[PDB]
C-alpha cells in the first residue's frame, strides 16, 4: 500500500486549483496551472515562473494494533526570471506556496483499488522542514527550494 | 512454537461477556504505550531469639493479590457512521464507561451520546459507585488473555506532544484470566477496512489550538495564545479486598472517590492588550479566595470551513495563582480545576467531537451545550411601532429580534441600565410618570448566557 | 508569510542608515549608502568597502496556537582594500557592523499584503553566532562573514 | 504586542521604595541561571457517605500563599571605584544583606566594610532576628515588577567548576508584586560603561586556586593541591504566615535560623611529605570528637604581582 | 564591539617584549622581535626561528543582562631551522611560549574608540587546546601549531 505519485498528483493539481485569479486578495502570483509532477531538466523549462514536485524517500513505520505511518517528502522547486529582481519575486511565489501549503484543509487524492474503484481520501498532515534559496545559480534563473514531509497513512494491513 | 509480538496485538472492548456481537463489543486502535499485568503481594515471617547458633531462615507467603493494571493511548477520531448518519468515535465504549454508570444508550442525554452533528460526552449522571462495567480481551499474536472487569480510572490528553491527539487511558480491573479459546471471530467484531478508510482522514492536529477564557464576575474575555496544556479526568477508583489469611484473596469490588476534571495551561508572555500579561496581572494582584473561570480548549481549532475538533468545556473553573516561569523566552502557567455550581449537580464541565465543526456550532455548543442546538449571535431592540422617543407618562412595549431565526432561547430579561426616566418588567410593558426631563437607556441579556446585547437611549422629555 | 527578502532588506536599509555621518563617534567608517542585498561578482565590485548580505537556509517549528518560530539565516560579508592596513579595516567594519545588530531596537520590517495592506512587523531575536575572515585571498582585498540567524515569528 | 526575552533582563537591587538615587539602589550583572515566582497552596474539601448515589464532587479553595523565591549568579568582580579609589565589588549590597542586619555603612569595621586594599565582609554583627530588607526591581524588556522585601538566605562559591569564579544567591520575600509604572530611569541608576570598561579586567579565575590549612593543636601545615570544592553560607531563614481560615493570607515576618559557613574540599592522595597523605593518615589516626583546622581556600591564587584574588 | 586585531597585536607585542636577554632564567630562545601577526607564506619568511600568530573564528555568547562571552582562536605557528635538530629546537621553542602563555597577568591590548580615546584593556583568560608538531614537512624546516582561545569581553552593548 503506497500513495506515492497519487499524493504528488493530488498536491500538483491543489497548487494549479487553488492559484487563479478567484482569490485575489489570498494569494500574489498566478500560475495558469504550469505546475507539473516532473522536470526533465532545467534547460528543457520553456515557461517561467514553473514549480516542479520531486519525490523523495518515503519513510514507514508501525504501530501495535496494525496501524502503519507511512512519512513521504516532497522536495518542492521553483523557477523564476529577473523581470524585476530575483529576490522579491522568488519570495512571493515561496510565501504564496506557504499560504497554499498551510491553510486550507487536508491534502485530497484519488485512490485506485485494483478492483476498478477510485474512493477519494484525505492525507494527515502537512509540515515544512526548511526553504531555501540557490544562490549562486544564473544571473537571470532563481532557484528556491521548499522542503515538505507529506504524512499519510495507507489502508490497514499487516493483520 | 511461535513468539508473540507487540506488533500484532490488538485489544478489543466489550460490555458483556457471553453472545457477543458488533453493538457490545467493539476493537479499538492503541499505540506502542501499552501495558498490563497483575501484580502480587507476599508476606514474610522470620524468627529471632537470643540463643547461640539462631535459627537463620524464612517462609514466604502469599497473602493476596492487587487488583490488575492496564494503560493504552488511542487517536481521536470522531467521523461519521454510515449506518445512521451520527458522529461517533471509534473508542466511545470507554467514554461512555468513564463518563457514566448507567446501560450504554447513544440516543439519550445523558453519558456519551450523540447527535447528528457531534458526538458529545456529559459528566453528569455518574454518581455511582461503580461505572459502567467493561471486560478488555487482548489478542497477541495466536493466544487470547482478557482482564475480568474493568473500570477507567483516568484519561490523559496532551497537546503539549507535537503529533496529533491522543487520549491516555488507564483503569484496573479484578483479575488478568488467561482465556484458552477464541471468544469471537477477531474480523467479524473488529472494524472493517471501510471503517478505517472513513476515518483516516479525521485525524485532530494540535498544530492548529485556539483557547476560549472568560473570568464571569468580571467579564474580561483574553486572548490567550497556547504553547501547551493538558487536562486530565480522573475518577479516583479505589478498589476493596479481603484479607483473609488461610487462603489467596481477589478483589471483589470499588468505590468511586472524587471527580477532578483537573488541567493546565502555558503560553508566552505578550504585552498585548487583554493578552496573557492582563490575566497573570488581574489573577495575582485581585488575589480572591476562589474564582469563577470559563475555559474552552479547543484542539484543532474553530474554522468556517467544516473541519473535526476536539473541545473540552469547563464551566466556572477554579483557576490558581499563575507562576511565572524562567526560560529563553518567557512563558507563565495557569493551572485549573473544573468545580461544579453544586457538590452533586455534576455540571463541571463537557466534552464536543465532531468532523464537521464550525465556529457557529462551537460557539453555540459553548453557550448552550449542544452543537446541533442554535444560540443568539446578536440583539438589537425595537419599540412598538418604531418610536424613538417617548414622553412623560407614556407606555412603549418594544420588543427584540433574535439572530439567528433558528435560536433555542428566544426569550431574554428586560432590565434598565442608565438613567431614572421609566420603568419596566419582566413582560416589557416599559411606562413612565411625570417629573421626567432625562433620557433612560433599555438593555437586555440573553437567558441562554450568550451575552448578547440590545441598546437604545430614548430620548425622554417633560412633553409638548 | 516567509519575509526573508523583507527582512534582508531591513538589514540593508538598517545599516545603510546608521553607521553614517550623523553619528561620528559611535561609527568608525561611512559607507556612503554602498549596501545591497543583491551580490555581484567579485571582480565587478566598484569600489570599497562594500557588504553583501546572503541569505542562506530557513528552518522552523511549529506551536500548539498557530505560533510558528522561523529562524532565518543571514550571512553578511564585507569586502575591503588595503588602503592603509587590510586587517585593521576589516576589524573595524566587523565591531561597527556588531554594535548596528546589538545596539537599537529590534529589526524594523514592513510586510506587504496582496491589497495593498502594508504594515510594519518586528522580529525578537538578533544574534552573531559566529565570525570568521577568510586570509589568503589577494594582498589588496579582503573578506569577513558575520553571522547573524535572526528568529522572528510571522504574522498568524 | 510584544514578547519578553530572557536576553533582555535586567536585575535591580535597592534598599529603599521611593527616592531612589545612586546610593541606595544599584545594578548586578546575573547569568542564565536566574529564576523567581510565587507559588501558592490550596486547601482541597470533598464530602463522603455510605448512602447510595454518593455526592462525587469537590470545592477548591485558596488559603494562604508561600514566600516568594528567587536565585541567580554573579561574577565576583573585585574593582576600585575612581569617587573613592576603594576596592569594591557591583554586588556589594547583597553581601551587606547576607552578613549584617544593621544599616549599610562602607566606612566601618563591621558587616560589609570596604577599605583602600581590600573589600572584606565581617559576618560579626549578624545576631538579628531579620537581616538587610532590600527590594528586588526586576525588568524584563518592557515590563516593570519587583519583589517586596528580601531577605538573602544563601551564598553558594564553588570552584569545581572550571569558568570564572560566580556566587550563587538565593533567597525569598514577602509578595511578587507585578508594576504598572517605572520606578527610576534605568540607565541612570545602572551601570555605565566606564564602570563596565574598569571591571572587564578584574575577574578571578578558578583555574589558580590555592588552600592554606593548617592545625592549631598539632601546629602541622599541610600543601594540599585542590581538584574542586566548595564553600556554602547559609542563614537558615524561615518564615510566618498567619493561617486565618476565611480570607487569603500573605507572610508577614521572617525569623532567622542557624548561621552555617559550611564548605567541602577535594584532592588527590599525593604520597610526598606533609600531603594529602598526612591529612587523611592524622585525621582518620587520631579519631578527635572536634578539631580545630585553620583552612583558607584563596580563589585567584597568590602572586607577588598585584593580582585580583578572593 | 570586536577586537580580533587589537588582541592579535597585544599577543605579538608581548610575546616580542618578554623574550629579550632581561629573563634568561626564565626563558629559552630569544626572537629579537621576529614576532609578526600575519605570514604571506611559509617560502616568503628569510629568518629563523620565526613565529606567526593567525586568526581563527569567533564564537559568541549572550548573557541575561546584556553581557556578551564572545570568544576567539589564536593558531600560533613556528619555524626553526636544523641548526642541532628539530625536536629540541621546536620543543624548547614551544615549551618558551607556554610559559609566556601561562605565566604573568592577562592579555593588556589597546582599544580605540572612534572618537579618538585609546583606553588600555585586559582580557579575562587563556586556555590551550592542543600543541601540535607537524611531522612530515621539509626535513631541516619544521612547524609546530599551539592552538588558544583567547576569551575576552566586549564593552557592554545589546542592551
Amino acid at each position: 500500500m503506497d500513495h506515492r505519485t497519487s499524493i504528488a498528483q493530488a498536491m500538483v493539481d491543489r497548487i494549479s486549483k487553488q492559484m487563479d485569479g478567484s482569490q485575489p486578495d489570498e494569494y500574489f502570483n498566478n500560475l495558469y496551472g504550469n505546475v507539473s509532477r516532473q522536470t526533465y531538466k532545467f534547460e528543457e523549462i520553456r515557461e517561467f515562473p514553473y514549480v516542479a514536485v520531486h519525490i523523495g524517500t518515503e519513510t514507514g513505520q508501525y504501530l501495535p494494533s496494525g496501524q502503519q505511518w507511512m512519512f513521504l517528502e516532497l522536495p518542492i522547486l521553483v523557477y523564476d526570471k529577473e523581470k524585476t529582481d530575483i529576490q522579491e519575486q522568488l519570495e512571493k511565489l515561496v510565501a504564496d506556496i506557504k499560504t497554499v501549503i498551510d491553510t486550507g484543509g487536508n491534502l485530497e487524492y484519488t485512490v485506485s483499488k485494483p478492483n476498478g474503484s477510485t474512493f477519494p481520501c484525505e492525507a494527515t498532515d502537512m509540515i515544512i522542514t526548511s526553504v531555501s534559496t540557490d544562490e549562486g545559480l544564473l544571473a537571470p534563473y532563481g532557484l528556491a527550494e521548499i522542503n515538505v514531509t507529506v504524512r499519510y497513512q495507507p489502508p490497514r494491513r499487516s493483520l | 512454537m511461535s513468539l508473540q509480538l507487540l506488533r500484532n496485538t490488538r485489544i478489543f472492548v466489550s460490555t458483556v461477556k457471553t453472545g457477543h456481537n458488533k453493538t457490545n463489543t467493539q476493537e479499538i486502535l492503541v499505540q506502542d504505550d501499552i501495558s498490563w499485568g497483575q501484580d502480587s503481594n507476599s508476606t514474610d515471617i522470620t524468627v529471632n531469639e537470643a540463643g547461640p547458633r539462631p535459627t537463620r531462615g524464612s517462609k514466604r507467603f502469599n497473602d493476596s493479590l492487587n487488583a490488575a493494571e492496564w494503560s493504552f493511548s488511542t487517536y481521536i477520531l470522531p467521523y461519521k457512521d454510515k449506518n445512521t448518519s451520527k458522529q461517533i468515535v471509534p473508542d466511545y465504549m470507554l467514554w461512555h464507561a468513564l463518563s457514566s454508570g448507567r446501560a450504554i444508550n447513544l440516543e439519550g442525554t445523558t453519558g456519551a451520546h450523540n447527535n447528528a452533528t457531534n458526538f458529545m460526552v456529559n459528566f453528569k449522571d455518574n454518581s455511582y459507585h461503580e461505572l459502567a462495567m467493561l471486560h478488555i480481551y487482548i489478542l497477541t499474536d495466536k493466544t487470547w488473555s482478557y482482564i475480568d472487569s474493568c473500570q477507567i480510572n483516568q484519561a490523559e490528553v496532551n497537546v503539549d506532544i507535537e503529533d496529533i491527539g491522543r487520549v491516555t487511558w488507564s483503569g484496573n480491573g479484578n483479575q488478568l484470566i488467561p482465556l484458552d479459546e477464541q471468544p469471537f471471530d477477531p474480523d467479524q467484531i473488529g472494524i472493517d477496512d471501510e471503517t478505517y478508510m472513513t476515518i483516516q482522514g479525521s485525524y485532530i492536529k494540535n498544530k492548529l489550538t485556539i483557547l476560549k477564557i472568560k473570568d464571569m464576575d468580571t467579564n474580561k474575555s483574553y486572548d490567550i495564545p497556547i504553547t501547551g496544556g493538558t487536562f486530565t479526568i480522573n475518577n479516583n477508583i479505589t478498589y476493596l479486598t479481603p484479607n483473609v489469611m488461610s487462603r489467596v484473596t481477589i478483589p471483589i469490588g470499588s468505590f468511586t472517590g472524587a471527580f477532578e476534571l483537573t488541567g493546565s495551561l502555558t503560553a508566552y508572555l505578550n504585552d498585548k492588550s487583554l493578552g496573557s500579561m492582563e490575566l497573570y496581572k488581574d489573577l495575582i494582584k485581585t488575589l480572591k479566595v476562589v474564582n469563577r473561570f470559563e475555559i474552552a480548549l479547543v484542539l484543532g481549532g474553530e474554522y468556517d470551513d467544516e473541519r473535526p475538533a476536539a473541545i473540552l468545556v469547563a464551566k466556572q473553573a477554579h483557576v490558581n495563582i499563575p507562576t511565572i516561569e524562567t526560560d529563553d523566552v518567557l512563558g507563565t502557567s495557569v493551572e485549573f480545576k473544573a468545580i461544579p455550581s453544586d457538590l452533586d449537580a455534576g455540571d463541571e464541565g463537557y466534552l464536543g467531537f465532531s468532523s464537521k465543526y464550525t465556529r457557529t456550532t462551537i460557539n453555540n455548543l459553548i453557550v448552550n451545550g449542544d452543537g446541533a442546538t442554535d444560540a443568539v449571535t446578536a440583539i438589537t431592540v425595537k419599540s412598538a411601532g418604531n418610536v424613538t422617543t417617548l414622553n412623560r407618562s407614556a407606555t412603549l412595549q418594544m420588543s427584540v429580534e433574535v439572530t439567528p431565526s433558528s435560536a433555542r432561547n428566544k426569550e431574554v430579561t428586560w432590565a434598565i441600565t442608565a438613567g431614572d426616566a421609566a420603568t419596566i418588567n419582566a413582560t416589557g410593558l416599559l411606562r413612565a410618570d411625570a417629573s421626567k426631563t432625562g433620557a433612560v437607556t433599555v438593555e437586555a441579556t440573553a437567558k441562554d448566557g450568550s451575552g448578547v446585547k440590545g441598546t437604545k437611549v430614548i430620548t425622554v422629555t417633560a412633553g409638548g
